[PDB]
RNA sequence: CUUUAAAUCCUUUAACGAGGAUCCAUUGGAGGGCAAGUCUGGUGCCAGCAGCCGCGGUAAUUCCAGCUCCAAUAGCGUAUA
């Protein structure tokens, strides 16, 4: 059977790798439209202000 | 301070010259005519007989009617007996120091299965003990290097749950008679 | 003897001269740029040519020091002054027919 | 032995003191000046730092100029010439980087053709110099 | 030439060749046996220097 | 609104001397930026 | 760099090329009081004279510059100063009208320690003219 | 299923699971000590090898790369006491 490549340890990690990307991917699509995370504020200023 | 035991001893033993005509010689043939893996197995041969003879030594320099001697002499005696390497009418003390490697090494159980007629080869042998075909009294053995007593000779036969023996086919068998109704079918 | 092949400079060599004569088989040389740099003898170079004082000499460049570099062949008179002619050397080298004062 | 007498042996013990006392390998296992002199200080390997990288010339009958390396130690502090092993090595190293230094196996002697070397390069940077000859590993940038 | 002292010379300017089909094992069975029964049946004791296994000559 | 936030975060910055160039794990991660100003002197290089 | 200069301001010497003026001559041996004017280069104190066009004999080492008998240390190109120029200890000292006369063109004498010394740390003080003057006594020294 | 405070480890047992059974065994050497090629190609007292003798000079039984071979084997080589 050829489904891979000659050495499987290039090639173990490609289902890994796609089993991520597609949590990454449905994490996307079921999201909440309110209650979202804390915003950050930035303080910048001069010296002796 | 915990409950550990840390006793533990070496088998092998590794020889003063490391490269020499003979002693390679009859080494590789003792390995090749018996079917052995390495020149491991060979050494803690050695090493056995080495501990056996010195024994013998020891009990030699000991004096005549000392009752220490007659005991581990009976006791060693009577061991050497039990195993089946020596034979019953060889019954001294000085006999000792009289065999070498491949007496011990005729009482494993590769070459016991061979001689018993049920392998093919030696190796062949080492295969089918290797892979858990044979019971010695109702008692699979799946390595080479077992030392078949004498009394237990008589009772080395196939295992009932390898197919050689009686039993379920193996699953080569099974997957070949499943592509034979797949491809009929 | 024979007139064998004029050789140029390629990277890592550089023509010197010899000003002072050095012990256990070691060299010192002046190379044409202002800094010092002390020789040593090729094995080929053994004994098949003594290299005198006052001479032209092509000296193989070392990169991690500057101060230990090594000889390579020597130019006697012919193809020193065919070289000078040619305009490597500049117009301060002097050679002169082996003149030790300078 | 020769003083052979059977009431006698604190002088056989004291004249195998002296005489075991009075040897080489003996005096200098059993003397401080022998480990304080060493580079090492009684290690097997040590750590450095590269500074100069040099080139020293071999011996008379064998003509060729071998690359070896100035280094200064951590635990003592001291200059050292340390040459690297293999064919094709000072272009993998670069000064100032740290480095582990080992001896040739002349319990401290110069060994062959190089003059005033004792010690031969290990490692450096933290990963094995033959893996970096061989090409299993790729030198740190 | 370039200079004398130049790391990796031979081993920069040598040729780079690459492998061939891959060998098999019996864990030294007939491995090892194989060329006792070249030195003990093939090769005959010739009265001389010696006569080795490798020897393409 | 004030509410359902799950508080807030708060971001202070250098602005000294030898500091104003080390925004870009700074500057590069909080949304809103408050700017503090002098009114005796108001505008500043590093400011603008 | 303060240090640095103080531990080698003997051994740095700024190339100088100057130009004698005629019958300005006060003293003409031990030592030498010489009304000369700069017309290459920066004169220092200890800064050494020789003359090129006879095989390179060194005046002597200087001591003082002085510009209508105001001391200035260093002076520019163009101006008229005066200089005090001492015999060095272990030579014989000479005099003006023999040795060297009013017709040659006076150089500074420099070592190529002293033009190393000047290209390593002296980049400030050192200025695309006195990097021709360089070249310039490189090309007649017989120095590379 | 068993073990176990509860699991994991071992053993038993279903269903899977090998043909170049890629489900791919390395570590040091091949002049002497000291097992093992007067093999092929390259630089040719250079690069380097070498615990010790010694190999390298444009015919290298020692360097640098391919083929074969020997040593021990899931283990092998180096430095220190």
């Amino acid at each position: 059977d050829s489904d891979d490549d000659r050495t499987k340890e290039e090639r173990a990690y490609d289902k890994a790798k796609r089993r991520i990307e597609k949590r990454r991917l449905e994490h996307s699509k079921n999201v909440n439209t309110e209650k979202l995370r804390a915003p950050v504020i930035c303080v910048l200023g001069h010296v002796d202000t | 301070p915990v409950a550990r035991s840390w006793v533990c001893r070496k088998t092998y033993v590794t020889p003063r010259r490391p490269f020499e005509k003979s002693r390679l010689d009859q080494e590789l043939k003792l390995i090749g005519e018996y079917g052995l893996r390495n020149k491991r197995e060979v050494w803690r041969v050695k090493f056995t007989l080495a501990k056996i003879r010195k024994a013998a030594r020891e009990l030699l320099t000991l004096d005549e009617k000392d009752p220490r001697r007659l005991f581990e002499g009976n006791a060693l005696l009577r061991r050497l007996v039990r195993i089946g390497v020596l034979d019953e009418g060889k019954m001294k003390l000085d006999y000792i120091l009289g065999l070498k490697i491949e007496d011990f090494l005729e009482r494993r159980l590769q070459t016991q299965v061979f001689k018993l007629g049920l392998a093919k080869s030696i190796h062949h042998a080492r295969v089918l003990i290797r892979q858990r075909h044979i019971r010695v009294r109702k008692q699979v053995v799946n390595i080479p290097s077992f030392i078949v007593r004498l009394d237990s000779q008589k009772h080395i036969d196939f295992s009932l749950r390898s197919p050689y023996g009686g039993g379920r086919p193996g699953r080569v068998k099974r997957k070949n008679a499943k592509k034979g109704q797949g491809g009929a079918g | 003897s024979e007139k064998r092949e004029l050789v140029f400079k390629e990277d890592g060599q550089e023509y010197a001269q010899v000003i002072k004569m050095l012990g256990n088989g070691r060299l010192e040389a002046m190379c044409f740029d202002g800094v010092k740099r002390l020789c040593h003898i090729r094995g080929k170079l053994r004994k098949k040519v003594w290299i005198n004082t006052s001479d032209i000499i092509l000296v193989g460049l070392r990169d991690y020091q500057d101060n230990k570099a090594d000889v390579i062949l020597k130019y006697n008179a012919d193809e020193a002054r065919s070289l000078k002619a040619y305009g490597e050397l500049p117009e301060h080298a002097k050679i002169n027919e082996t003149d030790t004062f300078g | 032995g020769k003083c052979r007498g059977l009431r006698t042996a604190r002088k056989l013990r004291s004249h195998r003191r002296d005489q075991k006392w009075h040897d080489k390998q003996y005096k200098k296992a059993h003397l401080g000046t022998a480990l304080k002199a060493n580079p090492f200080g009684g290690a097997s390997h040590a750590k450095g730092i590269v500074l100069e990288k040099v080139g020293v010339e071999a011996k008379q009958p064998n003509s060729a100029i071998r690359k070896c390396v100035r280094v200064q130690l951590i635990k003592n502090g001291k200059k050292i010439t340390a040459f690297v092993p293999n064919d094709g090595c000072l272009n993998f190293i670069e000064e100032n980087d740290e480095v582990l230094v080992a001896g040739f196996g002349r319990k401290g002697h110069a060994v062959g053709d190089i003059p005033g070397v004792r010690f031969k390069v290990v490692k450096v940077a933290n990963v094995s110099l033959l893996a970096l000859y061989k090409g299993k590993k790729e030198r740190p940038r | 030439h370039g200079s004398l002292a130049r790391v990796g010379k031979v081993r920069g300017q040598t040729l780079k060749v690459a492998k061939q089909e891959k060998k098999k094992k019996r864990t030294g069975r007939a491995k090892r046996r194989m060329q006792y029964n070249r030195r003990f049946v093939n090769v005959v004791p010739t009265f001389g220097k010696k006569k080795g296994p490798n020897a393409n000559s | 609104e004030n509410v359902r936030i799950p508080g807030m975060l708060i971001i202070d910055t250098p602005g000294h001397e030898s500091f104003s160039n080390l925004r870009n794990r700074g500057s590069s991660l909080c949304d809103i930026a408050i700017l503090v100003v002098d009114i005796m002197h108001g505008l500043e290089p590093q400011t603008i | 760099k303060k240090q640095k200069q103080e531990e080698f301001k003997h051994i740095a010497v700024f190339p100088c090329k100057m130009k004698i003026l005629p019958q300005y001559i006060f003293n003409s041996r031990d030592p030498i009081v010489m009304g000369v004017t700069v017309e290459a280069g920066q004169v220092k104190q200890g800064t050494p004279m020789c003359v090129p066009s006879k095989n390179f004999v060194d005046i002597g080492i200087v001591t003082s510059i002085e510009v209508n008998h105001k001391q200035v240390d260093v002076a520019k190109k163009g101006q008229e100063v005066c200089v005090k120029i001492e015999p060095i200890p272990g030579e014989s000292p000479k005099m003006f009208g023999r040795h060297f006369e009013a017709t040659d063109i006076l150089v500074s004498k420099i070592s190529r320690q002293s033009i190393d010394a000047l290209k390593d740390w002296f980049r400030d003080e050192m200025q695309k003219s006195d990097w021709q003057l360089i070249v310039e006594l490189k090309k007649v020294f017989e120095i590379i």
